[PDB]
DNA sequence: CAGCTCCCTGCTGGCTCCGAGTGGGTTCTGCCGCTCT
RNA sequence: GAGGGAACCCACU
DNA sequence: AGAGCGGGGAGCCAGCAGGGAGCTG
């Protein structure tokens, strides 16, 4: 999926990718400074273009505790089995396209979020 | 004008006075034009 | 302002009647038992006692200039 | 004990009876001018910086301590005396209160110790006092006292007297500051921008705003920007960060993007980092910022200078405007892009502009502060030009002949006199309208006007979103109340319950949360961010807090016992991404609700019984709000909010729609204003004609005040006979309308009655008319004073001989005594004259300057009144009294956008008549009704006819279960009528029976200020203006009509070419000019001794007499003024 | 064949328009200090 | 038997 | 010496800076 940055540790900056011809690999070398350092992963540019299908990593838990969000008692949770949930939609521009459910267990400490 | 040029004067205040005739004659024909200093009345009103 | 004299509608006499319906209200008639005992059958005139502001009450709270 | 639903309309009656029992209608105003008096004034006169004067011994001056006495008046004689109100309304005097500030001066001197002088009490100018303000005379006054200063009891205050006119200060709708807001601006090289218009709390100064926008697409990908303020090129947002002290990354992005494991945040920072790579220390970044300001610099340290100065007290001065307050300021930028990174992302949605959370009311205590913070900048300017000019040579200055009085007294008067908003010298950019004289036309005119609200947005512009009904508005601003025409949906009213904060210091919530598990952002690692919930104060990013449960439960259980957080601090948090925001600031706008917790209401039965008998237990409002039972909800709170709409929302259902409701509405009613409120059954009307009788009810005819007899208005209508209304809501107790009304109950009868009620015009009833059915009188004062223009021109009030006076208009002056004036009881016609005076020219040495009676306007001079004004003139007031019967042409109105005139007037005998022999006073068209679908009108006849048989008064709020059309019809068919209103009428002419049966009602009309006899204008010939010698404006001036272009227009398409000639030529102005036959120029000509010759062509005996529109000579004599030569070639 | 010339295109700045007709009102010109007796 | 302009605000159709 | 004089949107057009072609010594 999506890779990371990388960081130089001397002069606390940015690294940048570059490609050793002497091993013939990939190396992210910073250039305020010196430093040198070899990738462990070779992807240096990703994109996604239809891979928006996760939803749930945006959604954070807490939105279970909200007294405007509706509450459902015919989804119950598969992590805890509770009966109340709280059911909403992906608000982004990037989720104009449906109208998914997403779900979050109203129980406390639960935090179990699905879809459908 | 005529007396900065007729009791002869520098050139530095007859530009100055040419500078500020010429804005005088165009705020006669022209009030509303853009980026210069509009023609004011003692009131703040804007010459018509 | 002041209660008028006639019914605007009709012309039963009104202006004689509302000291009688402030005492009737006072003597804690109904003010359609009180409409009633002032003989005002007619809405219209009903509407004309019922609806009555006196203003005249507070413009008289004012020291007179004259 | 629970309210049971028989009894909760009584309830929730009793709670808004307390209310306005409390807080009333304009406390807004009142409000907000007492905390400009008693805080802001004193703010702004400190946080000015003292006066450190050095040619040199060195002089400073420190400003301490303000004075305000109370509204007084000096004489010529200078003795000091209590100003009335009333007194200033007749004498055209100001309603202020000198205001006296104490200053220290001290004198530092070569090997010498200070100097201090204490000048106490120094007098700086004359603040104007609102009316029935804490700084008022008439505060603390009972009715008996406020009677016995012929004042009016139910008059509300809340405006000022400048020049004997009552002026009221418009609240204006102002962008919320401090708060960081993201737009995607249409058709622009950004993308998304976020701007922040900082501002720093409790100090009058202009706000700041910063831009932090991302660019377009269509280089390698997107890049944040920043314009800053005075940096006039958009300095890349790494080197902002570069020069606030910070040369790493992982600085720069942990200021910036909370979470390390977000990858697209880090996709999206990377061209803004990569294109700001070749700037690493912060004094380049520094230089490169300073580079482009609005003042370069040769030096660099200069420019090192200028860019640190920016960067500290003007970017973001919320935050900090202070030294080592540069992590504040950075995370705030850092969360500043971070917004407009999640807004770019998608994950976070886009900001509103209409939406009321983001914008705040500047009133008359904001508005006054900006005015008044202003005048002291410029009194102290003044002051240091004086005591320079003098210890540039003198050896001292006094200080009173330093102190320039007229700054902050003619500024503070000029502005509330005008309108325009700011400065006189710069009239031109200051906006207009925020000051407006106070409509006194009836009581509902005075309290719309005073709870009035504007967006200050051009009202030419064609989109239509600041004018729309933003969703937002509910029970804050009324639905209802807007005008017509060019400002619709931009000059707004407040519903009844709606309170605009005052404003609170953020102090004791910042120790609170200090002691209550918040860790400050000066002491945290930004790795604990990423999970805790942030904490704005004002706007101002404080710290951070790992349990919101038990922190905004807290602080809302604090907020309901007026403890640490006081009842009108709105406390907001957005769940879903982790943010609680505090906001403490003047300008947003409230309402109470009732609290609901566990789908019950906290309200109980006690409550109720303790406000039953709110004059013997001194139990109020504000003991409500002590008990923790209503709560003050602003409009960003009202986002996070659960309301039930009635308690019977929170009662269990079949199909439940929520049970976690958070509050509840005290009734729904509560979203009108004051002119929307009353109207009987709004919710039964078309929603335009509740916007009709919204402007129409300000332009009835009542008593608009009880002492209108003291007063001397320049236009005053008072109806003979108005009555309440039969059909009345419960929001008309507190508007005072059932003691101030403005309007009649007729009998309407809703006919086709000979044909000339068509198309929106009523028939009335002679004969009621005769017995003061809607008769009226009309006020008009004149206004004159003897002002002496110098040694020669001394006009004076002396009654007229022709032997003496020039320049008269020919008129009797026989009605005039010998004082000049006329006198109360005479009979006065439109050439009369009322007002003799004369002035004395350098035989005829007087010219006669006599006050003319308006054209056409019949009457008896009601009263006279002489005094003297400020300058000691002579002055004087006369109020003509006109009684204005019902006519032909007079515009009636119901209450429900059934406006007309009145088409004909029939008598008794002629009008139809019921078997009672009750025959209407008004006849309406039944065409009125369909197409407007006004219902209400047809339910408030049926329950007037109700109500009038009962002898009840009908309730008609607009949201009433117990009260509906078939409950109203069984009540009327108990009373031996026909149960939906209509009746057997009879033709009054022939005695038949009417085959159809007419609905006939009692039905509240209302006359309307817009009488025929007020507007009727004709024109044969007369005054023509100086300038083109066309006719006048207006008939006022007996002006003729406009036939402006599209009747040209018109006359051209019927191809009437001599009518268009009399029209643009003969009717207007007819000229005659003298053309050269060669050049085309217009020549002399003496027509006396037919002397033709023309200049430029020596040409005598070749001139054309020309015919032309003067206007036409007008132009081409500006065009040869323009060397533009018009040659007029006759061949 | 490299450098110069000479016409298509892209950009930014400048410019001009924004319904018709009516009442009524207030507030401003004008803004104050001087040099002479 | 006819002696101000302009700015602004409100309102009307 | 007081009296009086002085000092916002929308849309189209025009000029200039970039191309890409052709041309000559
Ligand atoms: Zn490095
Ligand atoms: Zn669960
Ligand atoms: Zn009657
Ligand atoms: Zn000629």
């Amino acid at each position: 999926g999506f890779v990371g940055i990388r960081f130089c540790q001397e002069c606390n900056n940015m690294l940048y990718p570059k490609e050793d011809k002497e091993n013939r690999i990939l190396l992210y070398a910073c250039r305020n400074c010196d430093y040198q350092q070899e990738a462990d992963n070779s992807c240096i540019y990703v994109n996604k273009i239809t891979h928006e299908v996760d939803e749930l990593t945006q959604i954070i838990a807490d939105v279970s505790q909200d007294p405007t969000l509706p509450r459902t008692e015919d989804h119950p949770c598969q992590k805890c089995g509770h009966k109340e949930a709280v059911f909403f939609q992906s608000h982004s521009a990037r989720a104009e396209d449906a109208m998914r459910l997403y779900y979050v267990c109203t129980a406390p400490h639960c935090g179990h979020r699905w879809t459908e | 004008l005529r007396r900065n040029e007729q009791n002869g004067a520098a050139a530095h205040v007859i530009a100055e006075d040419v500078k500020l005739l010429q804005f005088h004659v165009a705020t006669m024909v022209d009030n509303e034009l853009p980026g210069l200093p509009r023609a004011m009345q003692k009131s703040g009103r804007p010459l018509k | 302002m002041i209660i008028p004299v006639r019914c605007f509608t009709c012309g039963k006499i009104v202006g004689n009647k509302w000291e009688a319906y402030l005492g009737l209200l006072q003597a804690e008639y109904t003010e359609g038992d009180a409409l009633d005992a002032l003989g005002l059958k007619r809405y219209c005139c009903r509407r004309m006692l019922l609806a009555h502001v006196d203003l005249i009450e507070k413009l008289l709270n004012y020291a007179p200039l004259e | 004990d629970e309210i049971t639903p028989d009894l909760w309309q009584e309830a929730c009656w009793i709670v808004i009876s307390s209310y306005f029992d409390e807080k009333g209608l304009v406390r807004q105003q009142l409000d907000s001018f007492d905390e400009f008096i008693q805080m802001s004034v004193q703010r702004i006169v400190e946080d000015a910086p003292p006066i450190d004067l050095q040619a040199p011994p060195r002089y400073l001056l420190k400003f301490e301590q303000i004075y305000l006495s109370k509204p007084t008046h000096w004489e010529r004689d200078g003795a000091p005396s209590p100003m009335m109100p009333n007194e200033a309304r007749l004498r055209n005097l100001t309603y202020s209160a000198p205001l006296y500030v104490d200053i220290t001066k001290t004198v530092i001197k070569e090997g010498e110790e200070q100097l201090q002088t204490q000048h106490q009490k120094t007098f700086i100018g004359k603040i104007p006092i609102m009316l029935r303000s804490t700084y008022c005379l008439l505060n603390g006054l009972t009715d008996r006292d406020l009677c016995e200063l012929n004042e009016c009891p139910l008059d509300p205050g809340g405006y000022f007297i400048i020049n004997g006119s009552e002026k009221v200060l418009i609240a204006q709708e102002k962008m919320a500051t401090n708060t960081v807001y993201v737009f995607a601006k249409k058709d622009s090289k950004y993308a998304y921008t976020g701007e922040c218009r900082s501002c720093l709390e409790n100090s009058s100064r202009p706000t700041s705003t910063i831009w932090v926008s991302m660019l377009a697409r269509g280089a390698i990908g997107q890049r944040i920007v920043a314009t800053l303020p005075y940096i006039k090129q958009e300095v890349p947002i790494i080197i902002v960060f570069r020069a606030l002290g910070f040369v790493s990354d992982r600085d720069i992005l942990e200021h910036i993007i909370y979470d390390f494991e977000d990858p697209e945040m880090m996709e999206m920072v990377k061209p803004s980092l990569d294109e700001a790579f070749v700037i690493q220390e912060q004094n380049v970044a520094l230089n490169f910022i300073g580079s482009r300001g609005a003042k370069p610099g040769v030096t660099k340290e200069k420019r090192i200078k200028y860019a640190k100065e920016v960067l500290q007290k003007e970017m973001l001065p919320h935050v900090g405007v202070s030294d080592f307050c540069e992590t504040k300021k950075a995370y705030f930028l850092g969360y500043m892009v971070h917004r407009l990174l999640l807004a770019a992302l998608g994950r976070r949605e886009l900001d509103d502009r209409d939406h009321y959370g983001n914008k705040r009311l500047d009133l008359a205590g904001p508005l006054l502060a900006f005015l008044f913070r202003g005048m002291f900048k410029n009194l102290l300017k003044e002051v240091r030009i004086y005591a320079q000019k003098f210890i540039d040579r003198g050896k001292d200055f006094n200080l009173e002949l330093a102190i320039k009085t007229r700054i902050i007294s003619d500024g503070l008067k000029y502005s509330l006199a005008t309108g325009n908003w700011g400065d006189q010298k710069k009239a031109h950019q200051a906006r207009a309208g925020v000051s407006q004289v106070l409509n006194r036309l009836t009581f509902a005119s005075t309290l719309s006007h005073l709870r009035r609200l504007n967006s200050p947005i051009g009202r030419d512009g064609k989109l239509a979103k600041p004018r729309q009904l933003h969703n937002t508005l509910w029970g804050m601003v009324c639905p209802a109340e807007t005008p017509e025409g060019h400002a619709v949906g931009l000059v707004k009213n407040l519903a009844l319950m709606a309170y605009i904060s005052v404003g609170s210091q953020p102090s004791p919530i910042l120790e609170f949360l200090e002691e209550w598990s918040m860790e400050n952002l000066e002491e945290i690692s930004p790795a604990a961010i990423a999970d805790a919930t942030k904490i704005f104060v004002n706007g101002c990013w404080v710290g951070i807090h790992k349990d919101p449960e038990q922190l905004m439960n807290t602080l809302r259980k604090l907020r309901r016992q007026m403890d640490i957080i006081v009842s009108e601090v709105s406390m907001i948090r957005d769940i879903r991404e982790r943010e609680i925001r505090i906001y403490t600031d003047a300008g947003r706008i409230c309402r109470p609700l009732l609290i609901v917790e566990k789908q019950k209401l906290l309200l109980k039965k006690r409550h109720i019984d303790q406000l039953k008998e709110r004059e013997y237990n001194n139990y109020s409002w504000q003991d409500l709000v002590a008990s923790g039972v209503v709560e003050y909800i602003d409009t960003l709170e009202e986002e996070t909010v659960m309301l039930a709409m009635t308690p019977d929302d929170l009662q269990e259902k079949e199909v439940a729609y929520c049970s976690t409701y958070t509050h509840c509405e005290i009734h729904p009613s509560m979203i009108l204003g004051v002119c929307a409120s009353i109207i009987p059954f709004p919710d039964h009307n078309q929603s335009p004609r509740n916007t009709y009788q919204s402007a129409m009810g300000k332009q009835a005819m009542g008593v608009y005040i009880t002492n209108f007899h003291v007063r001397m208005d320049t236009l005053a209508h008072v109806l003979y006979y108005p009555q309440k209304p039969l059909v009345t809501t419960r929001s008309m107790e507190y508007l005072r309308f059932r003691e101030l009304p403005a309007g009649i109950n007729s009998i309407v009868a809703i006919a086709s009655y000979t044909g000339y009620n068509q198309e929106d015009s009523v028939i009335m009833n002679r004969s009621a008319v005769d017995r003061g059915f809607f008769r009226s009188v009309f006020y008009r004062s004149y206004k004159e004073q003897e002002s002496k223009k110098g040694f020669d021109q001394e006009e004076v009030f002396e009654k007229p001989t022709r032997e003496t006076c020039q320049g008269m208009r020919h008129a009797i002056y026989d009605k005039l005594d010998d004082d000049g004036l006329i006198a109360p009881g005479v009979r006065v016609s439109g050439d009369d004259v009322i007002i003799g005076k004369t002035v004395t020219l350098p035989r005829y040495t007087k010219r006669d300057c006599s006050t003319f009676l308006r054209t056409s306007e019949t009457g008896i001079v009601d009263q006279v009144m002489v005094t003297l004004n400020q300058e000691g003139y002579k002055f004087c007031k006369i109020r003509v009294r006109s009684v204005r019967i019902p006519q032909i042409g007079d515009k009636f109105a119901s209450r429900h956008g059934q406006k007309g005139t009145c088409g004909i007037q029939y008598r008794q005998e002629d009008m139809p008549f019921t078997c009672e022999g009750i025959t209407p006073d008004i006849i309406i068209n039944p065409h009125a009704i369909p197409s407007r679908m006004t219902i209400g009108h047809l339910i408030e006849c049926l329950q007037g006819k109700v109500s009038a048989n009962k002898g009840e008064i009908g309730d008609a709020t607009p949201f009433n279960d117990a009260v509906n059309v078939q409950k109203i019809s069984n009540l009327l068919s108990d009373y031996g009528y026909h149960l939906r209103g209509n009746e057997v009428l009879y033709n009054g002419f022939t005695g038949r029976k009417i085959t159809s049966q007419i609905f006939i009602g009692p039905t509240y009309y209302q006359r309307l200020k817009h009488m025929v006899d007020d507007k009727i204008h004709s024109r044969a010939r007369g005054p023509i203006q100086i300038l083109n010698r066309q006719p006048m404006e207006g008939r006022s001036r007996d002006g003729g009509l406009r036939f402006g272009e599209m009747e040209r227009d018109c006359q051209i398409a019927h191809g009437a070419a001599q009518f268009l000639r009399e029209r643009l030529f003969e009717a207007s102005d007819p000229y005659q000019v003298h053309v050269c036959n060669l050049c085309g120029i217009m020549a002399i000509a003496n027509t006396r001794t037919h002397t033709y010759e023309c200049r430029g062509c020596r040409n005598k005996t070749q001139i054309s007499l020309v015919r032309m529109p003067y206007a036409c000579k007008l132009l081409f004599q500006e065009l040869m003024s323009m060397s533009i030569a018009p040659r007029m070639m006759s061949v």
